RNA sequence: AUCUGUUUGGUGGAACCUGAUUAGAGGAAACUCAAAGAGUGCUAUGGUAUGGUGACGGAGUGCGCUGGUCAAGAGUGUAAAAGCUUU
RNA sequence: GCGAUGAUCACCCAUGGGUGGGUACAAAUGGCAGUCUGACAAGU
RNA sequence: GAGUCCCAUAACCUUUGUACCCAGUGAGAAA
């Protein structure tokens, strides 16, 4: 959208350049495709609607990132230790999954582990199969840092510390919105992730 | 109409069979989300989430090449990386199916002479980028010798009595050696005073006189009365 | 080149109109523009006659594209009034179609007219 | 003797110099016929002496049309006058191998000292250089030859058919298919705006039910106010100021956020009805008869559901889905509308007069009942 | 393409000679880039000159056959055209010289009242004719003096002559005792070669355009190629389908040999059998 | 995978034993073992014609 | 259209039947006789005893096909090009070729018998 | 159900018979070592190899060569022509 | 003062209502529908 | 120890509100 707002037309692209969009290596490709192309030439009365749509979706993404700013702000003002541990939008869809923050706080840590994967969980319980291990908590950055079966392992330890921090946030009264319990819990999860990424199943 | 089929690859590369209780000749869709001449489609969900890719039913009563495929041809030369020169691209009916059999890495040059079919060809070649529409008479290949270079198969769905001369001229210009020559011969449009076997024998003799060795012919009888597909290869030296 | 291009001259026009009248007697003629396009997309049609002087012309120029798609001969008679009079109905028609039949007593005449208008086209 | 060779191609013109003649008498033999497939022996026949590239796709299309209809263009004149030696016109002309027997006369009309050959020897020399292409040219052209071929084929075809992008119905297909999308987007977004402002006072969605009017008035009211003069765009405005006096529902950051949300709804609301005006204009220039008969938005949805103006045209009249006496006016309007769409598609630059006549006919038919 | 430009029912009897011309008319201009010209004599006392539409240049865009009809009182037996100046010569009951403008012979150049069976013009020193008469005689004519020059009588009958295109005074005769004779025009008292390997009467001879070898078809149904300095056959070509090879030419490529047999067929052969006609990379050429 | 073959493993049996589903259908004699690569797909009847295949 | 072979031509000349006139009064229809290049090769290979037969096969009324294979086996060529197409009458007198042709179905067979041509597997001769 | 005993699906594979194969039949690994086959890519380019062993090169002159123009000749044509041809 | 440029073709009362079967859209703290295990593991 | 990234961010059913229904044909129609 930003590039068609910038140039508009192919001969206009032949006379203009751009570096704030499309970084430094697709320029020769768009210029060669501007020189030779199977595309027609548009008029101004529909280039105007093309430009209106392009500025429309540019402003749409501006609204998207500022709504994400609002979500980050309300989340770190409502349950900030969960933000310090698992992150803003992950904790947000945890809370939005379980309904209330207190209804998520009074659930055990195993539930917070498997919280997104209910259909896989209950089919793997109603026939005697193996249950999932990730759920909605798979998209946390720590589980992203883990690799192998120990992302199941630190999904478990991350759900345990997230239950700790989450019910602290929901049940505290002298809470300070400063991330202290979430930060010490995150340090615990990070050095645990370190000590099980340091081991290796090879023999040296 | 809302049923479920299983897609299975055919012997021919690039085309598929959808088995249900009636099985369908099927191709992948190069422009997903719309039908070109009102055929039905099949949408599979192949596994970032899985993506809905889709498939188009090839109708043998509206395509001589599909009638040939599902009558049983030992070798089509239309293949998933090739270049096909479609002669007599009368609309985008069979050219769309040849286009998405040939795939995104191959090229279909769709030659047509009339102009309202050419307008529909250009509007179809927008959403199928691997189609080069050429609005020109195929009886003069020099008038578009600049736009096409070194095709791998020619398909001829022209319905003119100077068919073999058109096929020979376009092959000698743009076909490569041991490339494919697929012909759809319509007996009644060549000439109706003789019978169908006489005109097929004469057309095959004309092809080998213009040094295209015929490998195979098929009558394609339940879909078209008195038609034929002759599959040959451009031998260029030594039909013997 | 006009829009209604492959027009017939007077001898071919009267040959066409005579076989149109005989097919209309033998129930082998579907007359009118949307009946003609119905039988054309159904595939039961041997050749279509459009009249090149109705009050719009694109109203039946939609049919040459269909005939080209399905490889059916099409020919332009220069009188909608004479075409309707040959069709045997009390109104002018602008398009008519000869449906295919093999238990047809005029098959040789229809094939001769098809050959004449196809060498024209 | 076939001394020089002229190969035309989308990137420009090439003059080759024939080094070794191929056999004339043994030209149908197996080894002579496959030496043009082997590249290691074709380079013993043909050597590139010149390549004049084109100035762009405009001169490419000009020279493609001139080569197509068999005329010598100015770039041809330049490269042939640079490359071919000044031979005699009466004794031993210089021999140029072309591929076009009716381009030959245009070459001798300009250079009388050049006799042109396009028989089977020149034909298979030409198809040898076509078969090898980019390898003969030794790296001296800009642009991939097949990419220029795609561009030149599309340009040649649209020129030959007179493809106009004004009467391009894909614009109105995508315009109405996007307009339905933003209908439901403005609907759901202003529904959430009304939901988030429902606990500031839940009567603005009772007095002012239209989504745009609600959103634009709540974009500037954020409080009580009193001063109810510029809130009439005043009985509803007076009732609204009375309700603001009798406020009966419950921030700052959340209220700033729902102000940004209502500004988004207002931006969608005036990009819609810009798009609607655009597609009424595009429908008047693309389908004037249909829009005279049943209206611009209805004709837009008609050709969208049909898929194209061509598909709606070539459809039968008894199979048109338009949207007793009430049951058969639909059939009358259907076959008149099919007639109007045929007129409108196959006329090249249409008028409005037949849409007018068919509108008069269908109003006469409905007024008869 | 191995296919006829045109056919012509030229005469009623045997067409006993034919050659090709660039006819120097002095009223018209010869269009040799689109018309070819062949003229041909038969035993029905006619010499006819024909033009052929030829697709070799694409310069132009046409009244092909029988542009004129020369007429003699007796039959003709051989014909050959001068390589300039609109002239040809026809042998028969007597040898006449003609040009393409006049409808009658310019000069009768006959030694005695004994008929002439064959004729060849020289290729360089183009004004020297040679002819074979059925009294076992070989006569040379000169066209400066417009007269015969010298004749020899051999044992048996000379069927054909061909001049050496690279040596201009040497010719080869092909005669009925089964061998060919390489003769010097300046001394006809001795042949300077005899090419011996045929087993029946030698019907036709021709030179390579390189002047280095000759081809020689005979009445035993076989043709033979001879190096010019040796005197025995370098090669023999035969076929169960080929009968009584009456005409042999050596194509101007010096690489193919055209033979006309008497079952009807004209066949191409390679002069070097093991030699292929593709272009060669330097490794295979070396 | 076998995890998906254990979900479509029944209608592949139906397609293998097509010939005894309707007493009037009578297919041509093939064997049709399960192909190595397949895909299960749903027919889109479009929004053009109604009521016939719908 | 009728494919001739060499013993049919030899028996025609031995029985003094013209080719196109014998075909016409056998079938009571207009015939186009065809000499394939392998039948012509076989007549030429027959030698100088068969000069009369060769230059009666050289006749402008007898059209001629162009076979594209190696070797001159006319029985193989006639059998292949007739079982490919079924639009041909085969005129022959070889016992083996007669058995091959009358074993493949739908192919009429003509042969010199007596002093005129006979035709067998053509069911509309009168 | 200490009813039933058929069907479908899995496990198992005696006897006979048929077919193939046989220093029994395999399997896994690879920046491993060899033996071969097919296809594809790469200017893959001396039709007789640099501009030149002071025997040489460069400059200039003379001869040679190319093209169009004009003039003359000659043919052909004709009342005169014109035109056309001209190694 | 017609027409092929198209004629024609679910239950109850003395234009209007009563009763429901399918269509889409939206909603639901309506349903399916029930939130895994539990004490060892890694190293020297 | 342990099947989610393969739509529990979902699918289907039920109920509740909003807008409708209960194509082909091919020469008749009117008096
Ligand atoms: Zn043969």
């Amino acid at each position: 959208a930003r590039i068609i707002l910038t140039m508009g037309i192919r001969s206009k692209a032949s006379e203009t350049d751009l570096s704030e969009i499309l970084p430094e290596e697709i320029e020769e490709r768009v210029k060669t495709a501007a020189e030779v192309s199977m595309g027609t030439e548009i008029t101004q009365t529909d280039l105007d609607n093309i430009n209106a749509l392009a500025e429309q979706i540019v402003e749409f993404a501006a609204y998207r990132e500022q709504l994400s700013n609002y979500l980050s702000a309300r989340m770190k003002a409502i349950a900030p230790n969960l933000t310090q541990l698992v992150g803003e939008l992950v904790g947000a869809r945890l809370i939005a999954h379980s309904g209330s923050l207190i209804s998520l706080a009074k659930s055990p840590a195993s539930t917070i582990q498997i919280l997104g994967a209910e259909k896989a969980l209950f089919r793997a319980l109603k026939t005697k199969h193996d249950t999932p291990k990730y759920g909605l908590l798979y998209h946390a950055s720590l589980v992203g840092q883990a690799t192998g079966k120990n992302k199941g392992k630190i999904a478990r330890v991350l759900a345990a510390k997230a239950a700790v921090s989450l019910r602290y946030d929901a049940l505290a009264e002298d809470r300070d919105d400063s991330g202290d319990i979430g930060l010490e819990s995150r340090a615990k999860v990070e050095n645990r992730l370190s000590q099980l990424e340091g081991r290796d199943l090879r023999t040296t | 109409g809302g049923a479920k089929v299983v897609i299975e690859p055919h012997r021919h590369a690039g085309v598929y069979i959808a088995r249900g209780k009636e099985d369908l000749l099927v191709t992948k869709n190069m422009a997903p989300g719309e039908s070109v001449y009102g055929e039905k489609r099949i949408s599979v969900e192949e596994p970032v989430p899985p993506t809905k890719v889709e498939y188009r039913v090839w109708n043998p009563f509206r395509s001589k090449l599909a009638a040939g495929i599902m009558g049983g041809l030992d070798e089509l030369f239309i293949a998933p990386g090739k270049k096909v020169l479609y002669l007599g691209a009368a609309s985008g009916t069979s050219v769309s199916h040849v286009s998405d059999v040939v795939g995104p890495e191959g090229v279909v040059y769709a030659v047509e002479f009339s102009h309202r079919p050419g307008r529909e060809l250009i509007s179809m070649a927008k959403k199928r980028p691997n189609i080069i529409p050429i609005i020109e008479d195929a009886r003069h290949p020099q008038k578009y010798r600049m736009l096409i270079g070194m095709v791998d198969c020619v398909f001829a769905d022209v319905a003119q009595p100077d068919q073999a001369r058109i096929i020979a001229l376009n092959s000698h210009m743009f076909l490569k050696d041991q490339g494919g020559v697929v012909i759809s011969i319509k007996a009644n449009c060549i000439d109706s005073t003789v019978d169908a076997e006489t005109v097929f024998a004469r057309e095959v003799q004309k092809l080998r006189e213009e040094r295209i060795k015929p490998l195979e012919q098929l009558t394609l009888e339940p879909y078209e009365r008195d038609h034929c597909i002759v599959v040959g290869r451009y031998m260029r030296s030594g039909l013997k | 080149n006009p829009k209604a291009f492959p027009l017939a001259d007077a001898a071919l026009t009267q040959q066409i109109l005579d076989v149109v009248q005989q097919a209309a007697n033998l129930r082998q003629l579907k007359k009118g523009a949307n009946e003609a396009t119905k039988t054309l997309n159904r595939g039961i049609s041997e050749f279509i006659i459009m009249a090149a002087d109705c009050e719009p012309i694109e109203i039946l120029l939609h049919l040459p594209l269909l005939c080209e798609d399905k490889n059916v001969p099409y020919v332009f008679v220069p009188s909608r009034v004479a075409l309707g009079r040959a069709c045997g109905v009390s109104r002018p028609v602008i398009a008519a179609s000869i449906t295919t039949n093999d238990a047809s007593a005029i098959k040789t005449q229809i094939y001769a007219v098809k050959d004449k208008i196809e060498t024209l086209l | 003797p076939i001394e020089y060779l002229l190969f035309e191609e989308p990137t420009g013109y090439a003059v080759f110099k024939v080094k070794l003649q191929q056999d004339d008498i043994g030209s149908r033999l197996k080894e002579v016929q496959e030496q043009i497939n082997d590249f290691g022996a074709f380079t013993k026949l043909i050597e590139l002496v010149s390549f004049a590239p084109f100035k762009g796709a405009a001169e490419a299309l000009e020279n493609a049309n001139d080569i197509s209809e068999g005329l010598v263009s100015e770039s041809l004149k330049a490269i042939l006058d640079l490359n071919l030696p000044k031979a005699s016109s009466k004794k031993k002309n210089i021999t140029l191998a072309i591929s076009d027997k009716n381009l030959g006369p245009s070459i001798k009309e300009e250079f009388p000292y050049v006799d042109c050959i396009s028989n089977e020897l020149a034909q298979d020399l030409i198809r040898g250089v076509r078969l090898h292409g980019e390898k003969l040219f030794k790296g001296l052209q800009s642009g991939d030859l097949e990419r220029a071929q795609l561009g030149l084929g599309h340009a040649y075809s649209r020129a030959k058919v007179k493809f106009s992008v004004q009467k391009n119905d894909n614009h109105i297909i995508q315009a109405i298919a996007l307009l339905d999308q933003l209908d439901k987007d403005i609907n759901t977004f202003a529904m959430r705006v009304k939901e988030w402002y429902g606990w500031h006072f839940p009567e603005l969605a009772k007095l002012v039910p239209d989504n745009y009017t609600f959103a634009k008035l709540v974009l500037f009211i954020k409080d009580k106010a009193d001063d109810s003069l510029h809130d009439l765009a005043n009985e509803d405005s007076g009732i609204a100021q009375r309700v603001i006096d009798n406020a009966r529902i419950s921030s700052e950051t959340d209220m700033e956020n729902v102000c940004v949300f209502a500004q988004r709804v207002a931006s969608l609301a005036d990009y819609r009805r810009q798009l609607y005006d655009y597609l009424c204009e595009k429908m008047h220039t693309v389908a004037p008869n249909l829009s005279e008969l049943i209206g611009e938005v209805i004709g837009a949805r008609l050709i969208s559901h049909a898929g194209s103006l061509t598909n709606l045209s070539k459809q039968a009249a008894s199979t048109v889905q338009i949207l007793k006496n009430k049951g058969r006016i639909s059939r009358y309007l259907a076959n008149k509308c099919s007639m109007a769409s045929r007129i409108d598609n196959y006329s090249e630059e249409p008028s409005n007069v037949f849409g007018s006549v068919l509108k008069k006919q269908v109003e006469q038919r409905l007024e008869f009942y | 393409t191995r296919e006829e430009f045109v056919s012509f029912k030229a005469h009623y009897g045997l067409v006993t000679g034919l050659c090709v011309t660039q006819p120097r008319f002095h009223d018209k201009k010869p269009d040799l880039k689109s018309q070819n010209f062949m003229l041909s004599c038969s035993d029905d006392k006619t010499v006819k000159l024909w033009s052929i539409n030829v697709d070799d240049y694409s310069n132009k865009n046409n009244e092909e056959g029988l542009i004129r009809t020369f007429d003699g009182e007796s039959a003709f037996q051989g014909i050959d055209s001068h390589r300039e100046n609109s002239t040809f010569a026809t042998g028969g009951a007597k040898i006449h010289l003609w040009d393409v403008n006049r409808l009658k012979p310019v000069s009768d150049l006959s030694w005695g009242a004994d008929n002439i069976t064959s004729l060849k013009f020289n290729q360089n020193e183009t004004d020297i004719l040679a002819s074979t008469g059925s009294d076992n005689s070989i006569v040379l004519y000169d066209l400066r003096t417009n007269s015969p020059t010298q004749k020899i009588v051999q044992t048996m009958r000379t069927n054909a002559i061909c001049w050496n295109p690279m040596e201009a005074f040497n010719f080869v005769t092909a005669n009925e005792d089964h061998n060919a004779y390489y003769y010097d025009m300046r001394n006809l008292s001795r042949s300077l070669n005899v090419f011996k390997d045929h087993v029946s009467a030698v019907m036709d001879v021709d030179f390579s355009p390189t002047g280095d070898e000759i081809v020689t078809g005979s009445y035993d149904k076989s043709i033979r190629i001879y190096k010019t300095n040796h005197g025995h056959s370098r090669e023999i070509y035969h076929t169960k389908r080929m009968q009584h090879v009456f005409q042999v030419k050596y194509s101007m490529d010096s690489k193919y040999i055209i033979s006309g047999s008497d079952d009807g067929n004209v066949r191409l052969w390679r002069s070097k059998a093991w030699e292929r006609s593709n272009v060669k990379t330097t490794r295979e050429k070396n | 995978d076998d995890n998906m073959r254990r979900e479509v493993q029944r209608d592949l049996l139906l397609i293998k034993h097509r010939a005894a589903l309707d007493p009037k259908r009578h297919y041509k004699k093939q064997r049709w073992e399960v192909p190595e690569r397949f895909a299960i797909g749903t027919i889109i009847e479009d929004k053009s014609e109604f009521y016939s295949s719908r | 259209q009728v494919l001739i072979d060499t013993n049919f031509i030899n028996f025609s000349i031995q029985k003094k039947v013209d080719i196109v006139r014998g075909m016409m009064d056998c079938l009571l229809a207009k015939c186009n006789p065809l000499i394939t290049d392998c039948v012509m090769a076989e007549l030429e290979k027959l030698g100088p005893k068969y000069r009369i037969a060769l230059k009666l096969a050289r006749d402008p009324r007898i059209k001629r096909l162009s076979c594209s294979h190696k070797g001159t086996y006319a029985d193989d060529c006639l059998v292949h090009r007739v079982l490919q197409h079924k639009c041909y009458i085969v005129a022959t007198n070889d016992a083996g070729l007669k058995q091959r042709i009358r074993k493949i179905p739908g192919i009429p067979l003509m042969s010199v018998g007596g002093h005129a041509y006979v035709i067998e597997k053509l069911p509309d001769v009168f």
